[PDB]
């Protein structure tokens, strides 16, 4: 017959392997299409849906108060309000995105990021904000003339009450990789810091205490490779009624 | 506007921006649109021909990597003497993605999917010299009848699409296809199976793949061996319908979205991502 | 690729659908 | 020679694969082709075929009396004279028939039923019918001002001795599945209930309990797939002779 | 009218109909014909376009599945000392639908078959390490010589067709074509094969296949096995004629129709289908 | 498919008869 | 049918020649 | 015949090579 040989590869499996196999039904007629709306046919459509960021993931922040961010009349100037962690691969406010849990799926991603900040005060609360994305290399910036020297954007609240921060790809790869190790030049993404442009200025008859929601989608650019598991869950033992699904 | 894009989008260079009336960087969260502003709106880019593929982000690939779906093992040995609760050398096992949480909370991102599984089934054999056992992997549908003995008439397999394969084999893969009577499988089922207030909430049985019930084909031999079989689902041919939050907190049943948490952060409930000193501290600082 | 079974669901993963449309939910309004 | 390598899913008898084997018999010249009557070339010709439903299967209906509903004259009015059980795929007045038995063969079915009323009363036997098929959800309707809001037919005993009551295709899903849960909302079909339209009025020298033989078949909508074994048959030791087809 | 089909027929819309004479829900079922009442003759139906495919009830994909026809643990050692009935490392088995009911009730359909058997011979190995044995299945015709012992000289096989295969290997699969004389297997035979009335009945010699003569191709080993043999016919290229009622009682003999039925309901012999208390109690009501 | 062999009963199931005749059976009157 | 070997006796066997000629037998008279 | 490798050495033995010249070893005189 036709005289064949076994490469080294041969009966092994492969789980990611892409093979015809053998159909346990056959003629099966499948049940027809229908159109369900919203299909998903790239992650990257899921990725680039805005998210909360949890700036405030602090101790008393309980459940809910970790989304948003509080932000009060200062009497000093040009104070500090947040920073936020960058490491989309590693945890921080980042990690519970949609940005963050799908490329926590994989390990190198490229393409530019997107924050954008919604201010929750009332309308007649009056304020300027600085948005300062720094790009790696040094410390966070903890003053605002160290912050602003780096890419920002400055915010009036007004009737549009929501600027995007873009975090513009700024690499030297092509890609970045997780590592466990946040402060490697493969891995880290730099600082977004906020800052007083003015000040947040209410009335006496609104609430002092403003507050920020921010979120995080990515762009276009953006993308993702060499797919691994998630580290955002994990399974210490079977799960309840799993033997019950044998039984 | 739907369109084929294969590789990521390439960025156009773009100069001073100083003008009235348009401001992009400027958008409303409250219309629930996501921010259409391009990064040559809102700072100064240059010209960027991207090419990085867009390739291993797709739902195909994203789901067609054969994760373990089950695992048992099963004593082969007489079970003239054991309690009638243990594998006497068969087990069913109702087709179920929720036993193991790497694959759940990947087909759990999305609501509704249309998948092909490919169920690789993995028999591996240890001793309490192995055997070749030659093993039978007969797939029941959902509720229909299974098997109560090894050695019982219904693995006679007159319908049931019955795999026969062995321990010194490569591992059967056999291809079942789309069996929802659904255009797709309710992952999540907000809702009730029966028409009376008993039915289980959440389990829609049109989900339920069936039943794979395995026996090991041949009689008991005179010391005993433990059996360890596992299963691989790889799903193909994936059309995927509404994509969800993932989730963070640690699964407690396979039945249900049920939810607790960790005891501290990470993913715990009042605090899903790990807890820092301050707001404007910095905890992966580069402090030279 | 190979695919040498009568059925059409017993082939290989169909991983070549490059279409996508994120404007159904980054642009969700009318 | 080629450069093979063996996939998973090599080696193993899968019992429904379809591949050519190899012959035994080899040049064997078949006996030819012969003109025999009725092929069925497609199990749907089988169960497109009316079949009579046992109504009656109840105890003191012994044998052949389970085929036959005895219906009487009666005092009262609009009274409720059987209901059937829809399942097909379990057990019920459907199992035994040829749309039941070939569809317990099978898991996922769909289309449209037919039930047929053969009246076998006297040619003076005058009478009147209703037969509601009630689209499930709710309770068997016991008084017939409850059946006859669902689909239904009306039917005059003269020439013509049968009606269909068409039991359209109403569900949600695509097909519907066997579970062992018949109230089950992928499973459940509804609830063909019959009632007295008029009454059955016979003379003094017709029987005054006259029958109805209940047909059901299938339609052209109708449709079976997801193939398993029937629940119908069971095999606990061996037959007898077998060990003697090996002697 | 003779058509090709392979999907479901659609449903065309209807309107209301108050038409005298024509009365489509009257039929006549003691013409013998089924009732030709469509659902838009009957009720008031929307367009449906139906494209549910009926290719799984095809008779071929009916009848098409690999199913148990054959299984004997026989010993296998030194038979100087055991009785002459039992197996002394080879059996002959006549080649039978009729052993195993589920293969045998979906037979039993059809009167008429006209299929090509695709045997597989499934050996499997036990211990009373497993040895790597060889086995032979001569193929013997129906009456012909079959062996006497495992190293008779009828296993030389100078014109029937035998198969060699290991245990350590995949099961071996043979194709027996169409062998009966007439067109058809005579699934049912309503008279007798002899002349003369002695002859058993139902059985017609040209429905059976023939002999599969199988043994052990080694010679006895120190150690006892118990080898299994299972047979697995698929029934291929089938052409099916005159559909019968399926069975509905328990079988009782592989030779002959003969009937018992279970004791009480179902599948009982006064009573096939379950009892229930009364025509109008309904069994599997939706209570709220 | 595939059928390397010299008889052409050897060959694969023929799961491709389409033509079905309902009419000898629903409606075997004259 | 397939017969990848360079010697052609080594092929699969010729189940082809129905030329027969009886009349050399049964008819073998002049 | 086959020979699936990137090397000519690899393939098959060439046995194809008629060409025969017994005249420089029967007749090897001028």
């Amino acid at each position: 017959g036709v005289p064949t040989y076994l490469l080294p590869g041969s009966g092994q499996f492969l789980t990611t392997d892409d093979h015809s196999s053998a159909p346990a039904l056959p003629c099966f007629n499948p049940t027809p299409e229908m159109h369900i709306p919203g299909q998903v046919r790239n992650m990257l459509e899921v990725v680039q849906v805005e998210s909360m960021m949890e700036i405030n993931n602090t101790e008393s922040a309980v459940g809910m108060e970790r989304l948003k961010v509080d932000i009060s009349a200062l009497t000093d100037v040009d104070q500090l309000l947040f920073n936020i962690p960058l490491d989309i691969q590693l945890d921080g406010p980042l990690r519970n995105t949609l940005v963050g849990n799908i490329s926590r799926y994989y390990t190198h991603w490229s393409g530019s990021l997107e924050m954008t900040f919604m201010f929750c005060g009332s309308f007649m609360a009056a304020g300027k904000l600085i948005l300062c994305y720094t790009p790696p290399g040094g410390s966070c910036p903890t003053t605002r003339e160290t912050a602003m020297l780096g890419t920002h954007i400055v915010w009036d609240f007004g009737l549009q009450s929501s600027v995007t921060l873009i975090i513009p790809w700024i690499s030297g790869s092509h890609y970045r990789m997780f590592n466990n190790d946040a402060k490697s030049t493969n891995a880290n993404v730099g600082y977004v810091t906020c800052f007083m442009q003015t000040n947040l200025i209410v009335p006496s008859e609104s609430s002092d205490t403003c507050s920020l929601i921010g979120f995080i989608a990515a762009k276009d650019d953006f993308s993702l490779r060499l797919m691994r598991d998630s580290p955002d869950i994990g399974q210490l033992d079977h799960l309840h009624a799993a033997e019950a699904a044998y039984q | 506007i739907e369109s084929i894009i294969k590789t990521a989008t390439d960025t156009v260079k773009s100069e001073i921006n100083a003008e009235l009336g348009v401001v992009p960087s400027l958008n409303a969260v409250e219309t629930g649109a996501t921010s259409n502003t391009e990064p040559e709106e809102a700072i100064q880019t240059r010209t960027v021909i991207n090419q990085h593929g867009v390739s291993e982000t797709l739902v195909e690939n994203f789901l067609s990597r054969a994760a373990l779906v089950s695992k048992r093992s099963f004593e082969y040995k007489d079970h003239t003497s054991s309690t009638a609760r243990a594998d006497k050398n068969f087990f069913k096992w109702t087709i179920n993605t929720r036993s193991f949480v790497q694959l759940r909370r990947k087909l759990e991102l999305f609501t509704y999917l249309r998948f092909d599984a490919e169920i690789t089934i993995l028999t591996t054999v240890a001793v309490n010299g192995l055997p070749d056992l030659t093993l039978q992997a007969m797939f029941v549908p959902t509720g229909a009848l299974t098997p109560e003995k090894q050695d019982s008439f219904h693995w006679q397999s007159g319908s049931n699409a019955s795999v026969f394969f062995k321990i010194s084999d490569p591992p059967a893969r056999i291809t079942i296809p789309f069996m929802c009577i659904n255009s797709a499988y309710s992952v999540f089922y907000d809702g009730f199976a029966g028409f009376e207030k008993n039915g289980l909430y959440g389990i829609n049985p049109a989900d339920t793949i069936g039943n794979l019930c395995v026996r090991i084909v041949n009689e008991h031999q005179p010391v005993g061996f433990t059996v360890t079989v596992r299963v691989y689902m790889k799903p193909k041919h994936i059309k995927a319908w509404a994509p969800r939050p993932p989730r963070t907190l640690p699964y407690m049943s396979i039945a249900n979205a049920n939810y607790k948490g960790k005891e501290r952060a990470p993913n715990a409930l009042s605090a899903i991502i790990g807890n820092r000193d301050s707001v404007k501290t910095m905890p992966h600082n580069i402090v030279n | 690729q190979i695919n040498f079974y009568k059925d059409s669901y017993a082939a290989s993963a169909s991983k070549q659908d490059f279409s996508q449309d994120p404007s159904k939910f980054t642009e969700p309004v009318v």
